[PDB]
RNA sequence: GGCAUGCCGCGAAGCUACCAUCCGCUGGAUUAUGGCUGAACGCCUCUAAGUCAGAAUCCAUGCUAGAACGCGGUGAUUUCUUGCUCCACACAAUAUAGAUGGAUACGAAUAAGGCGUCCUUGUGGCGUCGCUGAACCAUAGCAGGCUAGCAACGGUGCACUUGGCGGAAAGGCCUUGGGUGCUUGCUGGCGAAUUGCAAUGUCAUUUUGCGUGGGGAUAAAUCAUUUGUAUACGACUUAGA
RNA sequence: GCAGUCAAGCGUUAGCGACAUUGCUUUUGAUUCUUCGAUGUCGGCUCUUCCUAUCAUACCGAAGCAGAAUUCGGUAA
RNA sequence: AGAACUGGCGAUGCGGGAUGAACCGAACGUAGAGUUAAGGUGCCGGAAUACACGCUCAUCAGACACACAAAAGGUGUUAGUUCAUCUAGACAGCCGGACGGUGGCCAUGGAAGUCGGAAUCCGCUAAGGAGUGUGUAACAACUCACCGGCCGAAUGAACUA
RNA sequence: GGCCAGCAUCAGUUUUGGUGGCAGGAUAAAUCCAUAGGAAUGUAGCUUGCCUGGUAAGUAUUAUAGCCUGUG
């Protein structure tokens, strides 16, 4: 309903986060991606770095230069995924593609904006527990992502401060409740009471 | 077998710009005093060098050697501003710049192209707003002392001074070693418009890096066996490292050429003078080994990016006498006194 | 002095040389391998949980080019082509990968947490909630009129004004002071028709141009000469008010 | 290979058949001096690219490996 | 290789099978309504990221004209058959016994059981091999085959999917 | 004097819901009530060592809970 949406990538799978992605999309709805980086993926970290090497190897054979780009960032890599899965090659799939953005990490303004999780695509609630699997981050870092300490620093700055916001907002909620619980017994408030308030 | 050069220089086009471009800095070591990075200047020639060296162990050891050794011309230089880099995801981004107003007309040359055409309306308006009591600068400074964690100073070449006449300077980007951002920042608004040694950045036996543009060739571009079935040489950036510094040239005084040993009193100034070159008269540097380009072509020097315990790097220089005869054709003397003693009286001189 | 690149000895320079000289890196993750703890099976065990050392292997450090359709900052931006630009409205055409209330902001765990409370501040006790957002605000007036008061003096649109925070693409947020409208929180005096039983009935702007009126600024590179570090041809780097 | 031998198992359940097993398989480091009708275009230069069923370098491992040096399994293009 | 016989292409459109001239379906004019065969219902791809019983860790599993490198092997997993151990104490874990003729007989510098080799006795018992191994010039030194002291409830062996 | 739609009910094809009465099962069977018994994954009670006032099997087939069996 909402004219833009933000998806938390931490503790989701990437191949349902990206065709919920892809089709909400395709249905004119705009997605924008955040905390790429704490992106997730089944399996244990050598099957997914051997899958990982397997599209390296693919390439121009003649002219290695014009092949397609084996992006290292974990953003680029998730939208490399969500590629395969849109009809790159149309007009419908090139707009649809535009509506879509993902960033590494909580970039402003989106830092202030809300954040929303996909439920049938939580890493922790669809996988089984126990089962191995694999952070986006560490292959990222491993295939040459040399951001990762970046990212880092700039990911606590902005956790520090939204804690400082949200313990402002539970100040300011805690004298609210506390002046709704005193407005209570009114006659309006019996009447809401009344019909289902 | 191996092929017709190395695969990871290739493709070779030419060079976009003349000015070899820094790749990487030395890491910045906070417990260090506020020093200078790099260094840039143009290279004027090629002299020969007979001295001995302190490598026990050695076949030559305790020997007199001859080694070829080059001078880069490197006068004083003035701070221009300072540049601030933030570290971001897509790399590191210039947040902002500050001036000092005070630009000599070099830096407006290099600025502009046509300058005899050009009105000359330099920096002079934006300047207006930093001549005042300030609040201005100030804030730039602020700004970059609560970000800008990495900066980068910015400093031009006095052209005017160069033995080779000219008026168009050049202008690159140099960072500094000093402690938290702070000092590099106090540091470098201190040094604005304040002249710079060459001494003070480098000293003797230290080991360097350089970068700059090989001489161009033109156009360079047989077996009909290549392809299966199932075009420039030259001009280009290129780097070399480890290059040991024997002597600081102070060249805006006599005795330089001349050694401890030697001690006959004479500049480095060759005979006759450098071959397609003017004659030093400023501070220089003495380095061993070649650097690409050739004269007056602009060249940087950088420590290495990093510290060496390598004992080459430990031993030092022992210079007993430096060659300066006439490199225009098969040179025989050092001083015109020397060839005047050979040769007595000529005609011209009666 | 020309002539037979006539030659002789030298001969810079053009080309160019193991046939001359300077240099050719350093931190992590691993293969096999040697172990730790410890089951599986009341033993044992290098592996099932984690982990140490570890290859010219892999990743970066370094190097060459640089999205020719990536990015940030910096200086300037036309005085008689008086031309140009910012801002208040003023009509148009334009088109929206498609407005038709609100992107409502902690993080961590998912074999555990959020909230208030007590202290002893704990990896603490007590009560409280999840089992969906079917949540919170707001939603009454011609797409929202002309008016009278009641008590609050609160809620909120608007231009100034004070300070602080925010650089990851900050261009955004809070707030000090009053001023000016609304107030449906409460009760009254009126217009709704005819837009004919429905014909989305528009009131969202994206950009561009001319107009008023308070300010703003007074540049460029190429053509050409020349230079040669560039140089097949083009391009390019220097110097002349 | 042939012909057996023992027979883990299947057997019309008398026959099959995995692994081993006997006979071809100058006993005095002697010399065979032996190298027997390939009917077809290929053969050799340089450079690049790909594999490992890898020669060196590198990795570690098992050896009457005391060292020198040597035999070999494996990782590694 | 060869025979008679059935279907399709031959002469062929249509849905699916990534695509295959032989596959599955299927009675070919122009349109509308509704239900299907074949394939499916995470996106390209129109349809539940539907319920329920279990398996699958796989270094490139698995979605493969089903055709054979295919027989076994894994101290990998899930489920089943037969035979014995049993509270006359289930398996596995800590401690002792493991004797006496004897150092058997021939081989002989040494074969006290573990360099050669024939049987492997009788006495003796809860039990002892003229010996299973580790190691010694020679025994010697230690373990189990087999038994007992504590435990403390199911266990061991061969096969099938 | 025509073309495009709305409204009410119409005839055919067709889709999705609500509701009522019937026939069949063991004349459905459970569940419910009564009746006589059984067991433990033993209910109350009693009993023995320990100890704050519970704990274990010994008794106890319903007692200060219940279950099943056969029949109606």
């Amino acid at each position: 309903v909402e004219p833009v949406v933000v998806i938390d990538g931490k503790g989701h799978l990437v191949g349902r986060l990206a065709s919920v992605v892809a089709k909400q999309l395709l249905n004119g709805q705009k997605i924008v991606v955040v905390r790429a980086e704490e992106l997730n993926i089944s399996g244990e970290f050598f099957r997914n770095k051997l899958k990982y090497h397997d599209f390296l190897r693919k390439a121009t054979a003649f002219n290695k230069t014009r092949g397609p780009f084996h992006f290292r960032a974990p953003s680029r890599i998730f939208y490399k995924a969500l590629r395969g899965m849109v009809s790159h090659k149309t007009a419908r799939g090139k707009a649809a593609l535009e509506r879509l953005k993902v960033f590494e990490g909580i970039p402003p303004p989106y830092d202030k904006k809300k954040r929303v999780v996909v439920p049938q695509a939580l890493r922790v609630l669809r996988l089984k527990p126990g089962r191995k699997y694999t952070t986006l981050g560490k292959l990222s870092t491993s295939v040459g992502w040399k951001y990762e300490d970046v990212v880092a620093k700039l990911e606590a700055k902005r956790k520090v401060s939204s804690a400082e916001y949200y313990a402002k907002k539970r100040a300011f909620t805690k004298k609210v409740a506390s002046a709704n619980a005193t407005a209570a017994e009114s006659d309006v408030a019996k009447q809401l009471a009344a019909l289902g308030y | 077998a191996p092929r017709h050069g190395h695969l990871g220089f290739l493709p070779r086009k030419r060079a976009a710009s003349i000015r070899a471009r820094v790749k990487a800095f030395p890491k910045d070591d906070r417990s260090k005093p506020v020093a200078l990075t790099s260094f840039l200047g143009y290279k004027a020639g090629m002299t020969t060098i007979v001295r001995d060296l302190d490598r026990p162990g050695s076949k030559f050891h305790k020997r007199e050697v001859v080694e070829a050794v080059t001078v880069v011309d490197t006068p004083p230089v003035v701070v221009v501003g300072v540049v601030g880099y933030v570290e971001t995801p897509r790399g590191l981004r210039s947040l902002t710049t500050v001036w000092a107003e005070h630009l000599s007309d070099e830096v407006k040359r290099r600025f502009y192209k046509n300058w005899y055409k050009s009105k000359k309306k330099a920096f002079t308006k934006y300047s207006a707003k930093y001549a005042q009591d300030g609040a201005g600068i100030e804030r730039e400074l602020a700004r970059i002392k609560k970000y800008a964690s990495v900066v980068r100073v910015l400093v031009h070449t006095q052209i005017r001074k160069t033995p080779l006449a000219q008026k168009k300077a050049h202008l690159a980007e140099i960072q500094l070693n000093g402690g938290s951002i702070s000092e590099k920042v106090d540091w470098a608004r201190e040094h604005f418009e304040k002249t710079v040694a060459v001494d003070s950045v480098f000293e003797q036996n230290e080991m360097i890096d350089a970068i700059a543009v090989t001489k161009g060739h033109g156009f360079e571009g047989k077996v009909a066996c290549i392809g299966a079935w199932h075009g420039q040489r030259g001009y280009h950036s290129r780097t070399s490292i480890n290059h040991k510094i024997y002597r600081v040239g102070k060249g805006d005084d006599e005795a330089n050429g001349a050694t401890s040993f030697d001690r006959t009193k004479k500049t480095i100034t060759p005979m006759g003078g450098f071959v397609h070159y003017g004659e030093i008269k400023n501070d220089f540097i003495m380095v061993k080994g070649c650097i690409p380009g050739n004269r007056k072509r602009i060249v940087t020097l950088r420590k290495s990016l990093y510290t060496n315990t390598s004992r080459k790097a430990l031993e030092e220089v022992s210079l007993k006498w430096i060659d300066t005869a006439s490199k225009f054709g098969k040179g025989r003397f050092q001083t015109p006194a020397e060839k005047h003693a050979f040769m007595g009286t000529l005609k011209k001189d009666l």
